[PDB]
């Protein structure tokens, strides 16, 4: 209840600076001067076309990456627990393998962007 | 022999992160088996009461259960106290 | 591919499917099901072009929402009773659900439209692995839950899924989509008499594999998947098409072959769970399916269609690689009637 | 039941049908896929813990896991789809028939 | 100077004292002067409802000694 | 179709989690434990088709253990006649009931 | 290089003997407080056990009160057919209370921060 | 009863649900999918489980992140959809929003079973167990149990993840 | 009394935020051998009254071809969470007490990033589209590094409570204990800040002003409050990390003042290393987290996990 008093305090504040920057100073909106910024000249193109992502492949593995880490995130409470040895081998397996599907992209040539 | 000694030679020359990370990696897998002290983590998690001791029915016949907790029986903690 | 690559897919394919097999758990069978699936998109695109990229996709998407639906009647389940072990669902809405999610993983009628797309867009490898294999699965876990399902939507998903085979196998020219509708017929008959003996479907299953690896080795082994292309091996290899042409009329359930057996136990079954009816539709409708078998042993084997003169050079030329087990393969699939009593061992 | 439930089995109907109706691309599709197993771990989370199943609560992660691995197998397959023809159209796999 | 850097320093430091010692002294007013009762766990949490209840103004900082068990 | 491999090999893969009653982690029990205990042992051993008819009881408390929907019932159809009896003034609710009770340990 | 490699060494090493005193020394202690919770749960126990028995008692007879003029109502009727106690589910233990009292018994812990 | 905050929560849940499956441009779908998150995670928060709401807050947000850049990389139109910027995404949206609000009035206002069963309502709070011990987080100890009872299932997820990592190689490699 | 202490927290932070901008100025002023602002106000104090008052008169303006609504969502977002992320910060107590308050931590910082994103769509403009999937790029880069640190720092401490981070270090830094993963840290903040030499998404060399180029007057300042009050909150995150203050209950000003000596100390340094170096190419920065911090981490996470069992030195407070 506090955190929900919070985070409406900081989005209304937020949101009040941008109704007092749009409200307060003088406007003088023209074509020219709302146009698209290329430096000095209009743009050849459309900013929305297929823009292409050299590391395609790098972003597919960051989601495999990023699941290990919500197996890990538990290890600081397992380590509580009675049974150690097999904890620690559970453990050590897990980023056992996260090191080796690491390597096998590494030496594959999965890392390097595509040309 | 040789071999391998010139290989780790021109792995630390070439790539010193990746000796250094297989090194902790191997010592983090090999060292925990070898030492007197992983029993005792054991222990001092198993000596953690995070439950209530719920007693037993005395039968008469319970030599080795206390029936106060400062009676002499029951599991000691001195070992802990001392490490 | 790598070798090495492909063996440890294969194994993961395989291990998938066992994982589906000897789990107590709703959540482990899910788990075995997500991980054949992970494994298998990558053996349909081994030989890589649009098509397979196609058939590939095609299969995820279909396979993924079955998933997602399996997921949600475990869950429904597990909200109406505590539990996670798979034997009778507690909820009839949970138990529709499930029995849809399966009949869209088996590629039953009215979700057989991907089995023929896919079929034809793999090699002939890949559509023995797809029509083989990938169906162990969910047939072993509809027969763990047989007794929760509703026979009304069973057997009329079965019965569509006989008609729907027949009819699209009797317009096609190209034999993988010959032997997809081949499966699609022959899912319905095995889901047909689920309800009453789980032993006829597994006897049905295993005769319908036999048959279908040796129809799918004989077709590898002279490389044709078109009609036309395969008129031509009587010109190169005519005892190849002469046993082609006595597993076809296995495949056709005819008596005294071993196609025949399957047919004769399911009905039989039936009638004496009172259901004279339905068999009677079932055996009448498969009468389509062996049309199309026999207009392929027509222009296969029976007769003799023009050929090329290239194809001088390769008399002189033997197979490079030979199938181990194909022989053994052809003798299960038309001359195993006279151990018809040994279903019993299956039970 | 509880009117939480309710709005949970919603959601879940609502992206299957979402997933079930395709407009043009593919990549709306896949959301829509995600979307069913946000609503699958929110539904089994609630479950759980109302019930007090102690040790199910590591379903949901293994849940998470497996989206995932098919999250990102969804993507492998757009990438060659787009390589193919240049935009991840649904149309554009037409090429096989019944 | 390079001293001269030392005012912007100062004034935010002085800024970042505040909120600390105004989370201290806020915490320290509303709890009767003694330290904000922290309840991780539902054991801590119960202390504080019982110590509510027993309060007898309903609020758990106010403390009962020996003195309330005549 | 089930290759019972666990049963043969006494392994335990999965069984470990497919209940409440099943020893969790420091002793913590399902809020059905008794329940769920109550209808496994009334069903086990006896089949599927017999512990349907005959485990019935258990299982109905059970399940209303889980969803709590006859509990759910009652406890509407008392706030609505405390509705309608106050409505009319008929009822007047006592002061434990409107915040001004003596509270105790 | 070696006299850097040491440096660092020697640092990591005292790190790690400080922390395992340390941290040895704060399980002696989370073991103590552990125990002083150990002796005082039995009260908690039966003051909780008379705090919930009052509160189904007074829902009792309100209820016989409010449900005198329904025909074929049993006052206090289980709704289960066993005959062994069942812990109170919340709505029913304050179901006839303030909004308030009901907010502080549900979320009143999980929203205290 | 008690400001039925959990069922303001899960109806904005089913509006974003709504959002990205009226199939507008991906863009807007992963906006409508990370606002579902963030409010599951609050579902999930009031009723016990930080751990779990917080760890899916996490991962779709990554996901999300992912699918942004793949969209501008592969999803991309001249002129991206929102969802008043075509009659089929528009009326799928107000079909989906009248929908919930359907069901929402049907169920609250008297007592039908939709699909499954019925629900008369009363807030969320009914159900809850009134339970009173323990120095710990009953979801963190089940979570943490992962590592002594679920061997079986870290093996099994362990295996998926590296045959996940071959599998998309695999798949992105062309020829 | 609970807004109160809520303003408490707000109004002093945008004051140290403005008066970094000042600090910033005047120190790559003397490390480049001049002075930085010394004329409005004595010693430079009131340029940044006079930058806020000067950004907030001045008109704003929407490009044509951009989404509205993204392009107005993007900076309030990214300014409402900048003062979010402090709410959980033991001073040494904090405004919101939470169990997991790192992981609170972790999920925030990672919603961040789509502000960014958003704004630089929104914007419809080529620059503002690299700038924003430079973003992409650096998220995918330092994300699982990242949190794969704080786990391995973590387990030294029991738990995820932040306030438990004090009686974790009562005696020791917690940098005595794990100086590599201090330095990785340490670089992951850098990137995970938009920071020199990691600052790719701005990219003003390159990009010109890279996702923010069409935002102007009062939209583009509270960007720049954002970004400068992420500065701010991830060193004094990373001190009370590593450099556990004694804490006197009877006396919380004392460390008061050596948390925020610390946290101050830390950002000069940020500072220090912006006036240093050069600015690594995006690629580069991925190669860098990927093929030297990942093994690193994924061996000292393997060692953290197994001395505290080898030593029995664990934690309590499961
Ligand atoms: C009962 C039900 C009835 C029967 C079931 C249905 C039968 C359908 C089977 C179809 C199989 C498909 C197939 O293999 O090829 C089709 C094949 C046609 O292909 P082809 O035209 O001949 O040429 C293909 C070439 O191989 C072109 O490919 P290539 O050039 O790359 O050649 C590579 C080749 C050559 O291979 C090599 O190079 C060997 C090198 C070794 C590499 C080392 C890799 C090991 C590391 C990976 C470890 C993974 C472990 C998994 C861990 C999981 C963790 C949970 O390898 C292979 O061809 C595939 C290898 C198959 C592996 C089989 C091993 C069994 C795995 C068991 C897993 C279960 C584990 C326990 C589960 C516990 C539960 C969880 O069909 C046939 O040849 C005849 C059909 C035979 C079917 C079986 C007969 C019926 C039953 C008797
Ligand atoms: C039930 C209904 C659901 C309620 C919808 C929420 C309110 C949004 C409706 C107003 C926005 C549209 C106004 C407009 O078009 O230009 C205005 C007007 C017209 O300009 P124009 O050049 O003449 O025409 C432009 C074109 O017409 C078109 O230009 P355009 O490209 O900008 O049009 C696109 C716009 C048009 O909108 C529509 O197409 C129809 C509106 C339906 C959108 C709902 C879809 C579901 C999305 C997720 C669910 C969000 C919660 C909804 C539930 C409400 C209860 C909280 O769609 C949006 O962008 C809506 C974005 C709302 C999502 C805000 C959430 C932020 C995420 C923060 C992180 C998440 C944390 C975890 C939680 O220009 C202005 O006045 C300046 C911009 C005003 C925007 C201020 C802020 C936007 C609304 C705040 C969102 C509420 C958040 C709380
Ligand atoms: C190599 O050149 C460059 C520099 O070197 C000379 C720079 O410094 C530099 C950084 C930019 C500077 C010019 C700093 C600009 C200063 C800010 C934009 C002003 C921001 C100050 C306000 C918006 C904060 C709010 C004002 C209030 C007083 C705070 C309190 C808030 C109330 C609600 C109370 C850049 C980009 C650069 O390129
Ligand atoms: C830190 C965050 C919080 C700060 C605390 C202060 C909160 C500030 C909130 C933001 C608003 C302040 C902006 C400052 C200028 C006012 C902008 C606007 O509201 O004024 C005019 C509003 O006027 C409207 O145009 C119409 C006038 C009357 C409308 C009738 C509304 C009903 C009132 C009935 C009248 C009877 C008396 C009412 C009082 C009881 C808009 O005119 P316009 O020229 O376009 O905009 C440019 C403004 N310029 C000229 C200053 C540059
Ligand atoms: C017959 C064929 C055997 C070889 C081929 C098998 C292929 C499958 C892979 C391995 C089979 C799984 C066997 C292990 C099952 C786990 C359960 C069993 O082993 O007990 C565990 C014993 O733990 C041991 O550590 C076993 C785990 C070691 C396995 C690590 C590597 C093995 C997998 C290798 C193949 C996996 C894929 C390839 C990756 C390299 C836990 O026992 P414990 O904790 O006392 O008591 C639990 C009860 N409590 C909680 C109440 C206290
Ligand atoms: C409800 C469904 C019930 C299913 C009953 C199926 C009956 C089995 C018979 C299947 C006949 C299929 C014929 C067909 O599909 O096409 C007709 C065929 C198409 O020629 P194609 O070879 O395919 O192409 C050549 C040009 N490229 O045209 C013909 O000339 C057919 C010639 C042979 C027809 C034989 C029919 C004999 C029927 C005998 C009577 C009993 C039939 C079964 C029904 C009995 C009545 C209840
Ligand atoms: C946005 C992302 C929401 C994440 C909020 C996380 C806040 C948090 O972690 O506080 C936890 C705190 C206490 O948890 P413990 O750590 O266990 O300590 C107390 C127990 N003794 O939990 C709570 O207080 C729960 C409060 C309700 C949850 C808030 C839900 C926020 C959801 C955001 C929705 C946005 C508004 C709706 C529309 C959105 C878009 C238009
Ligand atoms: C004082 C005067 C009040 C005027 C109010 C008008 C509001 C409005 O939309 O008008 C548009 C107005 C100015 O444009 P013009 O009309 O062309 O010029 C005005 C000068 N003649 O535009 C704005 O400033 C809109 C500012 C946004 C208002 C606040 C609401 C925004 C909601 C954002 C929700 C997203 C939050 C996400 C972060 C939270 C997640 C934890
Ligand atoms: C048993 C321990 C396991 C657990 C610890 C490890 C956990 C995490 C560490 C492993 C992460 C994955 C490593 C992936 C390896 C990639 C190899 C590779 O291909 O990179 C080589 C670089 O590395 C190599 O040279 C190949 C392997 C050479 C040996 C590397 C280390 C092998 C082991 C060395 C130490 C042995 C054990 C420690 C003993 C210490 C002495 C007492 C090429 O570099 P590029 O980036 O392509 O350059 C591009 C520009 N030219
Ligand atoms: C007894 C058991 C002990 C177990 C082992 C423990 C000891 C470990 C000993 C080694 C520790 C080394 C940790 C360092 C981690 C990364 C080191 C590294 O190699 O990174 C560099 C790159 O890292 C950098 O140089 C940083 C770039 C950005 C610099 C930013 C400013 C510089 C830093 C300022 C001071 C840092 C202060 C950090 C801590 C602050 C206090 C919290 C590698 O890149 P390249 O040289 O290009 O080679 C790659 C191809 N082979």
């Amino acid at each position: 209840m506090n955190i929900m008093l919070t985070l409406l305090t900081n989005v209304t504040l937020a949101s009040l600076l941008v109704l007092i920057a749009f409200w307060l100073p003088q406007l003088n909106a023209y074509s020219e001067k709302t146009s698209p910024y290329e430096c000095g000249f209009d743009p050849m193109g459309s900013a929305r076309l297929p823009f292409s992502m050299k590391f395609f492949l790098v972003a597919i593995t960051f989601l495999l990456f990023d699941l290990e880490i919500a197996l890990l995130l538990p290890l600081p409470w397992a380590s509580q627990t009675n049974n150690l040895k097999t904890m620690l081998t559970m453990a050590l397996f897990l980023l056992i393998l996260l090191a080796a599907s690491l390597a096998y992209e590494w030496t594959q040539k999965g890392l390097e962007w595509a040309e | 022999a040789g071999r391998i000694a010139s290989f780790l030679k021109n792995a630390w020359a070439k790539e010193p992160v990746l000796v250094a990370s297989f090194a902790i990696g191997g010592l983090a897998i090999i060292l925990p088996s070898l030492s007197p002290y992983t029993n005792y983590a054991i222990r001092i998690n198993r000596a953690t009461p995070y439950n209530y001791p719920v007693p037993l029915r005395d039968d008469g016949n319970m030599p080795d259960v206390p029936s106060h907790p400062q009676d002499p029986q029951g599991p000691s903690l001195e070992w802990l106290k001392n490490l | 591919m790598n070798p090495i690559i492909y063996t440890t897919l294969i194994m993961t394919v395989m291990s998938g499917t066992m994982l589906v097999m000897i789990s107590s758990h709703w959540l482990l069978i899910w788990i075995g099901f997500e991980m054949n699936l992970l494994a298998m998109i990558p053996v349909l695109m081994k030989n890589f072009n649009p098509r397979a990229t196609e058939a590939a996709t095609k299969y995820f998407l279909t396979q993924a929402t079955a998933s997602m639906m399996l997921m949600m009647a475990i869950i429904i389940n597990l909200l109406y009773s505590g539990q996670w072990t798979i034997t009778k669902m507690f909820n009839p809405v949970a138990m529709t659900m499930m029995t849809m999610a399966l009949a869209m993983k088996l590629g039953l009628s009215p979700f057989h439209f991907w089995v023929p797309e896919v079929t034809q867009g793999i090699s002939l490898q890949a559509g023995l692995l797809l029509l083989t294999w990938q169906k162990l699965a969910p047939l072993s876990v509809l027969c763990q839950i047989s007794q929760s399902i509703n026979p009304n939507l069973m057997l009329t998903m079965a019965m569509l899924s006989i008609l729907i085979g027949g009819w699209g196998g009797l317009n096609q020219t190209q034999l993988r989509k010959i032997m997809a509708y081949s499966s699609i017929a022959h899912m319905g008959w095995m889901t047909a008499v689920l309800p009453y003996n789980t032993t006829m479907t597994i006897l049905n299953l295993l005769i319908y594999i036999t048959m279908t690896l040796a129809m799918f080795m004989l077709l590898i082994h002279s490389s044709a998947t078109t009609t036309l292309s395969l008129s031509h091996t009587w010109n190169k290899m005519p005892v190849i098409t002469s046993l082609m042409m006595v597993t076809l009329l296995s495949m056709g359930g005819l008596p005294p072959l071993s196609g025949f057996m399957p047919k004769w136990m399911i009905i039989q079954e039936m009638t004496k769970n009172e259901s004279i009816i339905m068999p009677t539709l079932m055996a009448m409708t498969a009468l389509l399916n062996l049309y199309f078998y026999m207009r392929l042993a027509y222009s296969s084997s029976l007769t003799m269609f023009p050929s090329t003169n290239n194809m001088k050079m390769k008399w002189q030329f033997e197979h490079t690689k030979q199938m181990k087990l194909l022989p053994t393969m052809i003798v299960l699939s038309t001359l195993v009637l006279p151990m018809t009593p040994a279903l019993s061992s299956l039970n | 039941m509880p009117l939480v439930y309710m709005n949970i089995i919603m959601a879940f109907a609502i992206a299957l049908a979402g997933l079930l109706m395709y407009r043009s691309h593919l990549m709306s599709s896949l959301l829509c896929l995600e979307g069913m197993m946000l609503s699958l771990f929110i539904m089994s989370t609630l479950i759980i813990l109302n019930t007090h199943f102690t040790l199910a609560n590591m379903m949901p992660i293994i849940l998470l896991v497996f989206a995932a691995c098919e999250a990102a197998l969804g993507l492998s397959l757009l990438v060659m789809v787009s390589n193919t023809y240049g935009t991840d159209y649904v149309q554009n796999l037409n090429l096989l028939q019944c | 100077m390079w001293f001269e850097i030392l005012p912007g320093i100062a004034v935010m430091a002085a800024c970042l004292f505040i909120p600390g010692m105004a989370t201290a002294h806020i915490h320290k007013f509303t709890n009767g002067g003694k330290e904000k009762r922290v309840a991780h766990f539902s054991y801590q949490w119960n202390l504080m409802e019982r110590d509510r209840r027993i309060s007898g103004v309903n609020r758990y900082h106010v403390t009962k000694g020996l003195e309330n068990i005549d | 179709p089930f290759f019972d491999v666990q049963k043969r090999l006494g392994l335990d893969l999965d069984r470990w989690m497919t209940i409440q009653s099943a020893e969790q982690p420091h002793k913590i029990p399902g809020r059905c434990h008794a329940f769920e205990k109550e209808w496994i042992e009334c069903a086990h051993g006896i089949g599927g088709i017999r512990a349907e008819k005959e485990c019935k009881i258990e299982f109905d408390d059970f399940v209303e253990c889980l969803l709590r929907q006859k509990t759910m019932k009652r406890l509407s159809a008392i706030k609505r006649q405390r509705d309608k009896l106050i409505k009319e003034g008929k009822y007047t609710p006592p002061p434990h009931h409107l915040g001004k009770e003596d509270p105790r340990p | 290089g070696y006299s850097m490699f040491a440096v660092g060494i020697g640092t990591l090493l005292f790190g790690y003997w400080s922390m395992m005193k340390w941290n040895r020394e704060r399980r002696r202690l989370q073991i103590e407080d552990f125990e002083a919770r150990i002796a005082l749960m039995p009260l908690f126990q039966a003051e909780k056990d008379r705090r919930v028995l009052q509160m189904l008692r007074e829902n009792l007879e309100e209820e016989a009160i409010i449900m005198k003029d329904v025909p074929d109502w049993k006052v206090g009727e289980s709704v289960f057919h066993t005959t062994r106690w069942v812990t109170p589910m919340m709505g029913e233990l304050y179901g006839l209370r303030t909004n308030e009292e009901i907010l502080s018994a549900t979320y009143g812990f999980i929203w205290y921060t | 009863m008690t400001m039925y905050i959990a069922f303001i929560l899960s109806t904005i849940f089913v509006i974003g649900f709504v959002g990205f499956s009226s199939k507008p441009s991906p863009i807007y779908g992963g906006l409508g999918l990370i606002v579902s998150g963030g409010v599951g995670c609050g579902i999930v928060l009031n009723f016990g489980g930080s751990f779990l709401g917080l760890m899916v807050f996490l991962i779709y947000l990554g996901g999300m992140l992912v699918v942004f850049g793949y969209t501008t990389a592969m999803a991309t139109e001249m002129y991206p959809e929102v969802w008043v910027s075509n009659k089929t995404v528009f009326g799928a949206f107000v079909s989906g929003l009248m929908m919930e609000f359907c069901m929402v009035y049907y169920a609250l206002k008297e007592e039908e079973v939709e699909i499954i069963f019925k629900f008369n309502g009363l807030g969320d709070w009914v159900i809850y167990d009134t339970g009173d011990s323990g120095f710990f987080s009953e979801e963190a100890m089940g979570i943490a149990a992962l590592y002594s009872y679920g061997t079986w299932l870290v093996i099994v997820t362990g295996w998926s993840l590296l045959i996940g990592v071959v599998v998309i190689m695999e798949i992105t490699r062309g020829n | 009394m609970f807004m109160i202490n809520i303003l408490s927290l707000i109004i002093p932070i945008l004051l140290a935020v403005a008066f970094l901008t000042l600090v910033e100025r005047k120190v790559l002023g003397y490390m480049q051998l001049r002075k930085g602002p010394n004329v409005v106000g004595p010693y430079g104090l009131l340029q940044p009254i006079a930058d806020a008052l000067k950004l907030f008169t001045k008109e704003p303006l929407r490009p044509a071809t951009s989404s509205i609504s993204m392009f107005i969502i993007a900076p309030i977002l990214a300014l409402s969470l900048a003062l979010t992320m402090w709410v959980p910060l033991p001073m040494p107590y904090p405004l919101i007490n939470m169990n997991l308050g790192v992981l609170f931590m972790l999920a925030m910082s990672s919603l961040a990033v789509y502000s960014i994103l958003w704004s630089g769509w929104a914007s419809n403009s080529k620059y503002a589209l690299i700038g924003a999937l430079r973003a992409v790029a650096q998220t995918i880069s330092y994300e699982v590094t990242l949190a794969i640190i704080l786990l391995s720092v973590l387990l030294m401490n029991g738990s995820y409570t932040l306030s438990t981070l004090i009686t974790t270090q009562e005696h020791i830094w917690m940098i005595f204990t794990s100086w590599p993963l201090a330095m990785m840290w340490f670089i992951s903040t850098l990137a995970e800040t938009n920071r020199a030499p990691f600052d790719l998404t701005e990219g003003e060399s390159e990009l010109v002003s890279g996702f923010n180029v069409e935002y102007a007057a009062g939209p583009f300042a509270m960007f720049f409050m954002a970004e400068y009050a992420n500065i701010i909150m991830m060193n004094a995150f990373t001190a009370i990390l590593f450099l556990g203050a004694s804490h006197d209950p009877h006396t919380p000003e004392l460390y008061t003042i050596n948390f925020v000596l610390k946290t101050l100390a830390l950002t000069i340094t940020f500072l220090w290393i912006r006036a240093s170096y050069p600015r690594f190419r995006y690629d580069q920065l991925m190669h860098l987290l990927w093929k030297s911090f990942l093994p690193l981490t994924l061996a000292l996470c393997m060692w953290h996990i197994s001395l505290p069992i080898m030593t029995a030195s664990i934690p309590p407070q499961s």
